[PDB]
Formats: structure tokens, sequence, C-alpha cells
């Protein structure tokens, strides 16, 4: 009559709960009694256990957990509630939540079979869509409505499930009870779509994708564009329109990022400090006093470019970033400084920007006739689910405090080119549409490639007609490199070297100092300073902004896209990133001369026969 | 559409051919159909359906006699005289004065030549014919001629017809949103002749979709739907 | 998919193929039985040759450059009736996984992606055109020059870099291909008028004829000899080597082959390109970028593929120089 054990679970619950208490650290001190500490205050109901000292502490149970992880799941939480109850604070009808991680081996989305279903796998992929969060029922308390009773713990199962047996002898109603709502037991719920990652890709197929289920206190770890590893088990469900139809679904209990940058856990320059280990620590500062930095940043980023000296300081400008500020009317001051490239036909244009997108982290990278308006800034989606008109991020938004990489600028339509405006003006994103009324941030710095007007660049007109782009645009960039293939024999041998030799030295001929991770660091650390100016700086910006005005004077000699205040605002933000660069935290003449010598190499004297 | 009031939309009945009379229609067919014409089970009104008996194509304008093309005796008597080859060329469209000429490569067109496949490299056998000239020749006689003296033929209008309509066309049904094709007017015309009139005036957008089928006699699609080759 | 099934040759074979490519002409002598229907025409069955085995795969993930192209991009351009499109499909024909396209009956999203209302769901789906479906073989391309601007522009991604990067309604993503086209046009006027330049018969622009490497000029008039000889070949079709050598030595080729450069071809690598300026700066026919520098070393060590050489030595520039500066006279 009574129920029955089911001895493979309870066997485990127990040992688990045994491996909760013995597992010590490197110092004894066992560590899942001080993780479990913070899990007493509230909004915190899961505890992380690495899957990888379960190994080590015992072997007989990571082989009964990676192959009935569905099974032994109900009981590896209960076998949690009592472990805590050391702590008497907690509410009593609270319930905590396992969540593994570290599996040893993972899996592709193609290699989940149906033979998988019910054990402990591990996934990669990308993320697409994120539904809202829910209430979902875990174990309802039905209220009985004859007898006044109350009939509890009925589990649910993807259904409402009606339980329709009452413990009391009379109970007028085995088809009716009204559930109450304010005891019962609720869970968050989260139901996003991941898609094959791309280096998974079989050749010739379009990536498949599945419904991963997020269930606990980790409901918004994964949002869209992200590159997330969950790890869960793959259970099916039916269609409970007719509760058969059976569908696959992922069941995840932990996600995680798939190469954290830093291995130790995933904002000012002491919560960063902190985190610096010893060996990146006093390697930052050797860089910080380096002399000569500014040209081993140069040498150590682009180690394949010869020549064009003046443009990778611009772009390394770029990447620091100036400082932004907010007036106190309510505007706000342009932080980031934009930059064009305009040249010759191959003349490392496009190289410039493919090395910024693979070395920075959160920059994106799009061309201009694949593109659209829409799909830049921001769109608007009809989710017949919902039946709303919801918004869609763009590629401007999607790489915000990053880095957007457009290459050929000026093979977007006219029309194309207005929304891009309208977002590098303001900073923001305006939407209004069907039923949708907004205002979206977007703090991106633009790196854009172009092309002259018919192949060759024209060293006898102004900007203005070597080039397609609107006017309002081509004054809201503020730094031109235009680049100009006078053939040169004696250049067409070095890069001729430079090809051949990386072409015969595959991953070799790229020795330089300061390796790629590295400068990721210095760079996350430098970009956190707010560098002021002095007094005589400042007199120097006023007599450069005086000496830079007349060259444009009448008479003696005449030059392209006439020089007007904002580049006065853009030799501040010149200097600031300068500043930032050398890890200072105040503006000095050093800087400001030679963030006027760039700004003064920048604009060419237009000529006439 | 021809037998209809002169602005009236033509009206369908459903056919339940079954048992042995089926596969004997081809859609775009004219055909006569003999059964019982009867309502559909399951307030009083009732939709209805012929529940054929027997299927005949008239294709021929008075019944399928392409099986019975038998020539007797008394007829190569005629195929086998000396000049056979002249007497059809007169007698092809014989209300058109003149024009010994072109009657006799008209008939070459239908004759058609003979199709190779060297080292797997096919070569076409057919014979494509244009007849530039002044206004009022009788050009759009000899081809509606030439169209009747065919036994699959089409006719088309360079200025009512539109370049996906002459090869063929992907469209969808809004009732299952499944998109499906259809052929146009050269896939019908397969083993037969197809002509177009007014080809100059054809818009130049709809006409290169003509070089295709000309030399390699396929259609190849592959629109958002579909992927194939039809034999054209 | 049978590259593990490469390792199911009969050694039997290997022995066939290692000594095949031993006799001092075995580039001709396969090429010649490339489309045993066309005429003579013996370059443009070498460039279509080399086409179907292309230069290495090699893995520059290290240092940041990105993905390096590895197949040949092919333009055929020449006056009416000199069998292009004859060419184009017997390659469609031959290669699996190609696909054959025109000028007018494609679209700018039908080549590369398009998006789709699905119709169950409601919900708008990516899909993939012409030059995706492809992926791994080629793409021919007839009617190059009928295709507005517009959609010509497309191809400038996907067949320089491999790549594509789709940013539409709710699709941000990044495809990637392995395709690689070969085109056909015809001269502007159709007809080759010999008073204008070479870079005014094609009309094409210069950011799009240096994506290409191999632009065969098939300028063939009236030679009575050649007309002569050709029509004896034709009516011959009325009357009335084998493949599977080649149908492996393929197979075998793309499986166990790596040629990496050397040091005393890659002191002929420079100064063949120290040259090309020179030379295609004044003529005013098609100037020479540092991308046509990196397709010697496609089309260079693609020619010692054909031999198992293994390594690239000098004659494997000489033949791929010739090559690439006898095909636009
Ligand atoms: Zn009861």
């Amino acid at each position: 009559h009574l129920e029955v054990r089911d001895e493979v679970a309870e066997k485990c619950q127990k040992l688990f709960l045994d491996f909760l208490e013995e597992f010590q650290s490197s110092d004894g001190e066992i560590k899942y009694l001080q993780l479990a500490e913070e899990l007493i205050r509230p909004e915190r109901n899961t505890l992380v256990v690495s899957f990888v000292d379960l190994e080590q502490f015992n072997q007989q149970l990571s082989t009964t957990i990676q192959e009935e992880f569905y099974r032994v799941y109900p009981y590896l939480c209960r076998a949690l509630k009592t472990f805590v109850k050391d702590r008497k604070e907690i509410p009593l009808a609270k319930d905590f939540y396992v969540a593994f991680q570290d599996l040893p081996t993972r899996h592709k989305i193609r290699e989940l079979t149906s033979s998988r279903i019910g054990l402990l796998t591990r996934i990669s992929g990308q993320v697409v869509r994120t539904h809202p969060v829910h209430p979902e029922l875990v174990s309802g308390t039905f209220l009985c409505l004859d007898c006044q009773t109350v009939i509890r713990d009925v589990e649910q199962q993807f259904k409402y499930t009606q339980p329709n047996i009452c413990r009391n002898p009379v109970c007028a109603n085995r088809r009716r009870f009204l559930l109450d709502t304010n005891k019962s037991r609720f869970v968050d719920f989260q139901k996003v779509r991941i898609q094959e990652t791309q280096a998974e890709l079989p050749r010739g197929s379009i990536p498949r994708s599945l419904e991963v289920i997020l269930r606990a206190e980790a409901v918004e770890s994964a949002q869209a564009g992200d590159k997330c590893d969950f790890t869960g088990t793959l259970i099916v469900v039916p269609d409970v329109s007719k509760l058969l139809s059976y569908r696959l679904v992922f069941l995840a209990c932990c996600v995680a990022p798939t190469n954290p940058r830093f291995g130790g856990k995933e904002q000012t320059a002491e919560s960063i400090k902190n985190q610096m280990t010893v060996k990146e620590w006093e390697k930052v500062f050797e860089m910080s006093q380096d002399k000569n930095l500014y040209h081993n940043l140069c040498t150590s980023l682009f180690p394949t470019i010869h020549g064009n000296d003046e443009v990778k300081r611009g772009v390394l400008l770029m990447l620091f970033g100036g400082v932004p500020k907010t007036t106190g009317e309510g505007t706000s001051l342009r932080g980031d400084i934009n930059v064009c490239i305009v040249g010759d036909p191959s003349t490392a244009k496009s190289q410039f920007l493919k090395h910024v997108e693979e070395f920075s982290p959160r920059a994106v990278y799009t061309s201009g006739k694949a593109s659209s308006a829409a799909g830049l800034t921001a769109a608007v989606v009809r989710d017949e689910e919902s039946h709303e008109f919801v918004i869609e991020a763009g590629a401007l938004m999607l790489a915000d405090n990053g880095v957007c990489c457009i290459d050929e600028f000026d093979k977007m339509d006219v029309r194309d080119q207005v929304a891009i405006h309208e977002a590098m003006e303001q900073q923001t994103i305006s939407i209004t549409k069907a039923g949708v009324k907004a205002t979206l941030n977007a703090r991106t710095s633009i790196l854009a490639a172009a092309n002259p007007i018919s192949g060759h660049y024209d060293r006898s007109k102004s900007l203005k007609q070597n080039i397609n782009l609107s006017a309002p645009i081509m004054s809201r960039f503020d730094l031109f490199f235009i680049l100009v293939d006078e053939c040169n024999e004696v250049t067409d041998y070095a890069i001729a070297r430079r090809i051949v030799d990386l072409h015969s030295r595959i991953e070799e001929s790229i020795d330089r100092v300061y390796s790629l991770d590295d400068i990721r660091r210095y760079l996350l650390f430098a970009r956190q300073f707010k560098p002021k100016i002095s007094k005589e700086s400042e007199d120097f910006i006023v007599e450069q902004y005086k000496h830079l005005r007349q060259r444009d004077g009448s008479g003696v000699t005449k030059s392209s896209w006439r020089i007007t205040v904002r580049q006065l605002e853009s030799m501040i933000r010149l200097s600031e990133a300068m500043a930032r660069m050398h890890c200072c935290d105040e503006v000095q003449p050093k800087h400001v001369k030679e963030a006027f010598r760039l700004l003064n190499k920048s604009i060419i004297r237009v000529e006439t026969p | 559409s021809d037998q209809v009031p002169v602005g009236n939309i033509p009206r369908s009945i459903t056919v339940l051919v079954e048992g042995e009379n089926t596969r004997i229609a081809q859609p775009g067919d004219h055909v006569s159909v003999t059964g019982i014409f009867l309502p559909i089970l399951r307030g009083l009104l009732s939709e209805t359906y012929l529940e054929a008996h027997r299927i005949v194509k008239m294709n021929k304008s008075e019944d399928d006699e392409s099986g019975a093309g038998e020539l007797t005796r008394e007829e190569l008597r005629q195929i086998a005289e000396e000049d056979f080859y002249e007497k059809l060329a007169a007698s092809i469209a014989p209300e058109i004065y003149g024009h010994e000429d072109v009657k006799k490569a008209l008939l070459l067109l239908l004759v058609g030549g003979v199709d190779q496949s060297p080292r797997g490299m096919k070569i076409r056998g057919n014979i494509n014919i244009c007849l530039m000239g002044d206004p009022g020749v009788a050009k759009s006689q000899l081809l509606s001629y030439i169209d009747r003296l065919a036994p699959r033929s089409q006719y088309t209008t360079g200025r009512g017809s539109s370049g996906v309509g002459l090869t063929a066309a992907v469209l969808r049904d809004s009732v299952s949103g499944e998109l499906t094709l259809e052929g146009g007017a050269l896939v019908l015309a397969d083993q037969g002749v197809c002509c177009i009139d007014e080809f100059d005036k054809m818009a130049e957008a709809d006409r290169t979709a003509i070089h295709e089928v000309m030399e390699q006699q396929t259609i190849s699609i592959a629109k958002a739907g579909i992927l194939t080759t039809l034999n054209a | 998919d049978e590259e593990a099934e490469q390792k199911l040759f009969s050694e039997k074979r290997v022995e066939l193929l290692k000594e095949l490519s031993r006799k001092p002409d075995i580039y001709e002598r396969l090429a010649s039985a490339l489309a045993p229907s066309i005429y003579e025409h013996e370059d443009i069955k070498k460039g279509i040759l080399l086409q179907l085995f292309g230069g290495t795969r090699k893995d520059f993930s290290h240092t940041g450059r990105g993905k390096f192209r590895a197949e040949i991009n092919i333009l055929l351009c020449g006056d009416p009736g000199t069998s292009k499109s004859q060419l184009l499909q017997y390659v469609y024909n031959l290669v699996p996984r190609g696909q054959y396209t025109s000028g007018k009956g494609s679209s700018a999203v039908g080549l590369t992606a398009y998006v789709m209302k699905d119709p169950e769901t409601r919900q708008l789906v990516l899909q993939t055109g012409a030059l995706v479906l492809s992926d791994n073989g080629i793409c021919c391309i007839d009617e190059f020059d009928k295709m507005n601007e517009s959609t010509r522009s497309v191809l400038h991604e996907v067949m320089e870099q491999q790549t594509l990067s789709i940013a539409k309604a709710g699709i941000i993503c990044q495809l990637n291909a392995r395709t690689s086209v070969l085109a056909a046009a015809n001269p502007i006027e159709s007809q080759w008028n010999p008073k204008k330049t070479t870079i005014e018969n094609i009309q094409l622009p210069h950011t799009l004829l240096s994506r290409f490497d191999l632009i065969f000029l098939l300028l063939d008039p009236q030679d009575e000899a050649y007309d002569r000889r050709l029509a004896h070949h034709l009516v011959a079709l009325y009357y009335q080597l084998d493949m599977a050598v080649l149908k492996d030595y393929i197979a075998y080729a793309h499986s166990t082959i790596m040629p990496r450069l050397s040091e005393e071809a890659s002191q002929a690598l420079i100064e063949a390109y120290v040259d090309m300026r020179k030379i295609g700066s004044s003529r005013g026919m098609v100037s020479a970028y540092p991308r046509q520098l990196e397709s010697l070393i496609r089309l260079a060590e693609a020619h010692a593929k054909v031999r198992l050489s293994n390594k690239v030595e000098a004659i494997d520039v000489e033949e791929a120089k010739r090559l690439h500066r006898e095909a636009l006279k």
C-alpha cells in the first residue's frame, strides 16, 4: 500500500548530502559551507557545485548523475533543503536549486539525438531571441472545495493536471477543486532560443536551432547576441492542446560565457585593479611606465602593414576614446571620435577595419551594399505570439560602447545614409512606428572606409566633389585620412616582400612586443580615467585654434573641407584620448602639440594646373 | 472563355474521376465529360460535383484522333510522288497569296531536324524562325495557321505576357501559405510549337528569359520555394 | 563527404596516379581531356583545370589576418559565337554542388540570402541564395554584363572574403561559403571593336575586375584556317583519356597534397610583381594591384597540385605567370 523506495535516487541523495559537507578546499575550510552562506539573504536560491570536484571526492556518484540526471534531480535539491536548515532564518517553504558547471566533455547541437534525453549534456551556441520572464507552478496546493480541507503537494507536468482524489472519505467533488495561489510554489521561467555556433556549421548548410528553458535564479543570464555555453538536460515535451506529438527541448540549469576573457568569474579603476593577477598588474604598470608607448602599440597592433604611419595613430586614438560629458541642462557632448578612410584601390583600407574588428571585443563589422536602414539602427517586428510590435536592436546598438566598422560606406542608398546621420549626431536612435515610441542610446564609434568617385582620388578638387556622401555626414567625422597610391617602385618591393613572407611563414611573420591578449587588458584598464585640462594647456589649445583658422586664410593657398568650430571641439577630444593612453590624469602641452600635428596633417591643400 | 457572355466570369465544376478514367486528362486541356450530377453529403442549399463516367479528349475540335494516325496505300501514293515536299508547302494556309518560300520553311519548322548526343554534348534538333517584315503582309495569319496545325501548340502576344508567365512562375496559396510552381507557355508547349507575335514590343527584361529555352531547352528556377530544371 | 573514402582507394590505383603524375606533360594531357567537344581553345581549359584544384588551405587564425581565399575566380569575355556558354554548361554538369544562373533572371537577394515570412509561424526567417548553396563547387553566372549595377555589387563580398554579413529586421548573422565564380560576359556593343582600349570593351569597374584573376579575352575573328578546322570538327559529331582516372586523380590530389612555397620560388614571385606594375600602368589595359600578387600564389600552388609535387618550385611560377600574361592578348 505504502509508496516504493526509489533506491537509486535516495542513495544518491544521501551520498550527495555527505559530499556537500566533507569536501574541503586547499586549506581545509569546507567550501560548500561558505558559498552556501549567502544563500540565505533574499533573491539567492541556487548553489553552484562544480562537477570536477564531485569527481575528486567520488566517482561511483558522477556516473549516476551523468546518467540519471533527471531521475535524481528532484532529490539533489531536497538534499540541499536539509543541508541549509542550519541557518534557521530561511522561510520554511522556500526551495533551492543545484546548478552544476565545468563538465568535462562538450557536444554539438547536431549530436543531440534522441538517445540523449534525460542525461546530462553540455551545449554551446549563440542566442537569437529572449522571451519575457514568467512564473511557473511547480507544486500546487489545491484548496479542496466541499471538504474545505487542503489537498497539498501536487506536482504539475506541463499542464494544470487537476489532481482529482481527496484523502477525505466524503469529498463531494473529485472533479472540483479551487486551488489557492498564496501558498503554492512558483519559480521563474524564461524561454530563449539558441542557434548553432559558427565554427560548427557543416559546409553548405543552414544552422539549426533549439529552445532552451532557463528556470531559476539563472533567468536572465543569456541575452540576445551572446555566445553562452549551456549545461542541462534534454527533455521531451508534449503538445498540451490535446492533453500525441513530441518535440525536443533543452532544459538548462547553468549558463556561462564560452570563453572568459578573464578566467576569474563573470566598475572603476579599483574594482578592476582588484581582479588583476600579480603578473597582470606588474605588466600593466610596466607598460604604463613605458616610454615610446605610442609607437609600440602601432607596431604591435598592425604588424603587417608597411607605412601609413599617420593612419595607425588615428585608429589607436579612436580605440582609446575621449571623455564623455553631460551638460547640466540635459544635453550631452559626444565622447568618442569617428574616423573615415578614403583612398585609391588596394591601399589597405579593409585591412585596418578587419584588424580592428578582430582585435576589439564587442565591435561589429558590416558592409554598405548589403545593409538596410532598419537593420543598422533599429527595427520594429510583429510578434504574433504576443501579437504586438516590439523593438529589434540593430548593428549600431549591439555594438554599443564599442566600434562599428562600416566598409564601403558610399555604396549605401540615399535614404540609408540618413538614418545613420540621425544617429551619428545626437548619439541616440528615435523610433516612432506602428505602436512604438522610444529613444535608444547609441554610444558607438564608427570606423568607415569609402572610395572616391570614379575610382581614383583626384587631387585638384575639394573633398565634396571626390566623394558622394551627404553634406551633413562629412561634418560629423572630424578625422579624414585620404590615401593616394602614387605607384612607388620602392613600396612595390616592400609590400611584395611582406606578402610573400606571410605566405611562406603561415603562422609566423607577426612577432611583436605586447602580445594581443595583453593590450586588451591595458586598454580595459586605461579606459577608466577622465583626464583634465590645465590652464596652460587651455591657453595652448586656444592658440592652436588661432593658428589653424588662418592657414585657410585667403591669398596664398587653399584647402578642402574648410575649417570651422567643430574642428576645435575635436582637438580637445584627441588630446584627452592621448592622455588616457599614457595613464595620466591631466592634459599637458606634450599631448596637445601632437594632437594638433595629427589634425594638421589630416587636411590637404587643393591643387590646380 | 469563348462561349461566355461578352464580359461575364466563367464558372467551374468539380469532377471526381476514379477507377479507370484516371491519368487520362492533362491540365490545360479541352475535354468532354459524361457523368452523373450529384450533390455533396453533409441547411437546404447544396454544393454539387460531376461524377465522371467517361472522359474523351477533344483537342482536334472533333475527338482525339492522334492515335488513329494511319496512312493508307492510296495516300502513300501521294507521299511517294516526286514533289511531295512541294505539295504540302503550297497547302499551308492557302488563303494567302504569294509567299511561296516562307511556306517552305514553316514546314521544316513543323517537321524539325534530328538531335545528337556525342560524348555527352547535347545538340538541339528544333528550328526557330522569325518573320521580320513590313505591316500588312499577313504574318499574324501565318502564325494563327501554324497554331492550329500542331498537336501541342500555344499562342502568346509580346505586349500581353510577362517574362515569368512564359517560362514558369512560383505562386503562393493563401489557403496554405505554400509556394508552388506553375508552368508558363513554353512548358505547356513542350513537344510542340510556341508562337509569339508582336515580338519587338515585348519588354526588354521579359525577353532575355527566352535565351535559356532556345539553346539548352530547360528552365532552371531557383526562387525561394523551388530549385529545379523543367524540360521545355 | 568522401574524404574518409579516399583512404578507401585500391593501392593498385595510387600506383597508377603517382606514375601518371610523372610524365613530362600530365598537365596538358589532363587539361586536353576536359570537354572533348570544344575546339582547341588551349588556354581556357588550362585555367578551368587549375580551378578544380585551387591553392592551399592555409590556417591564418594566429596572425589575426582572418581567413584567406583559396579558390580561383575566372572571367570569360569575348565576341559572340565563341563558345562561352557551352563551357559553363559543361562545367556545371561536371562538378557536384554547383549552380547555373543568368543575367536578368536573378536578383540581388536571390543570389546570397533572403528573408521570408515563414507561412505557419508568421515569423521572418533567413534562407540561402545561389552563391551560398553551391558553397563547395562552382557558381556559373552567365550573362554577366546584363545585371544592373545593383545586383552586381553584391558579389564584392562573397567572392573575395568568402563571407556574407547580414543585418536585417530580426536577423543579424554572418554566413560563409567556399564558392568560386566562373563568369561569362560580352563586350559592350557586343562587338569587339579594336578602336577602343581593353578597359573600354569590358566596361567593368576596377574594384570588380581585380577580384578576378584570369580574365580570358576570347579574341577570335574570321581566321579562314580556324573556321575551316572548327567546321571540319563540328561536322564529325554527326557520324558517331578515361574519366575514372580524372575522377580519382582529383580526389587524391585534394586529399593528400599541400604545396608549401620555397625560397627559390619566392624569389621569382617578387620580381613577377614589380614588372607587372610597370607593364599594366602605361598600356591602359588592366592595372595590377597587390591582390594579383596573391593570385599568382593561388595559381602557382594550384599548378603544383597537378603533378603532386608537394612543394612549389621555380617553374610552377613561370607557368602560372605566362598563363596570367598570355590571357589578355
Ligand atoms: Zn475533499
